[PDB]
């Protein structure tokens, strides 16, 4: 019965349901890490040259 | 000797894009001891340049020849006989771009830099073994001085 | 057991910068070296960067919960 691992047993919550915004670092909503991660992709290859 | 360039230039044309700043004139250039262009403005009440002027072009980082100081304030009532002015243009302003055609490597052979004289710009792109001591927001002089033959 | 903001907020900083300020004035104690001047709200913010304000604040939770923060504990923002 260890496919309720391998299906999630729900999505893992986001991280300003568990983990409050106010004094957990880095618990930013999911479109703001998108917007973050695209960021750091981009910046990576222009600070690069 | 703080020469960060130095070479002959040749003006082939004037304000091409078609912008004309009052007081302002625009000036692309090609080199002659090197294998570079020049875009310049100039002021052209106080230092007329018209298309045929040859002038050399020194670009320094302290004006001081008498070693590299590099003091910044500008005192008008202290002149010393080391100045870099036996040149008749004296300009000063900060480098605020260098840009190449790098593909995955490091300094390639077209480099430019970008240099912003108080609000008049210049663009000398050349060869990145011409252009070494360009780093971003460093403070360098231009001098200039018309040749006639 | 606190768990809220560490930071102080805007009014915070207006209620102590304001009873402090009055805890200047009335002929209240001052509690820092100071130049000579005479208005008790720059005494009461020239105080707060020195972080010698001894206050209290009870952040009450909507349950009726109050958690004790100092002054002193709270990281103000330049």
């Amino acid at each position: 019965r260890r496919k309720y691992q391998k299906k999630a047993a729900a999505c893992p919550d986001p991280s300003l349901s568990v983990w409050r915004p106010d004094i957990y670092f880095a618990s930013v909503s999911e479109t703001f890490e998108t917007k973050v991660d695209d960021y750091s992709q981009e910046w990576a290859a222009q600070t690069e040259k | 000797a703080g020469i960060l360039f130095e070479d002959i230039f040749d003006v082939k044309d004037i304000d091409p894009e078609g912008k004309k700043f009052d007081r302002v004139s625009r000036l692309h250039c090609e080199s002659e001891s090197f294998k570079m262009d020049l875009i310049l403005d100039v002021n052209i009440q106080i230092y007329p340049v018209d298309l045929g002027d040859k002038f050399r072009l020194v670009i320094a980082s302290t004006l001081y020849e008498d070693g590299t100081l590099d003091d910044g304030e500008y005192n008008p009532t202290d002149d010393r006989p080391s100045r870099a002015d036996q040149f008749e243009y004296v300009m000063y302003g900060k480098v605020y771009r260098i840009e190449g055609d790098e593909t995955s490597t490091e300094a390639a052979t077209r480099l430019s830099a970008y240099v912003s004289y108080g609000g008049l710009l210049m663009r000398l792109q050349g060869d990145a073994n011409n252009l070494h001591g360009f780093e971003v927001d460093s403070r360098v002089y231009l001098l200039m001085k018309k040749l006639a033959f | 057991k606190r768990i809220t903001t560490p930071y102080m907020t805007k009014y915070e900083r207006a209620r102590v910068l304001g009873t402090r300020a009055l805890q200047i004035a009335m002929c209240a104690p001052v509690m820092v070296e100071l130049e000579g001047e005479t208005d008790p709200l720059l005494i009461a913010m020239k105080e707060l960067k020195a972080r010698k304000i001894p206050i209290i604040i009870r952040r009450y939770l909507p349950d009726g919960s109050y958690e004790d923060w100092g002054v002193d504990e709270l990281i103000i923002t330049d």
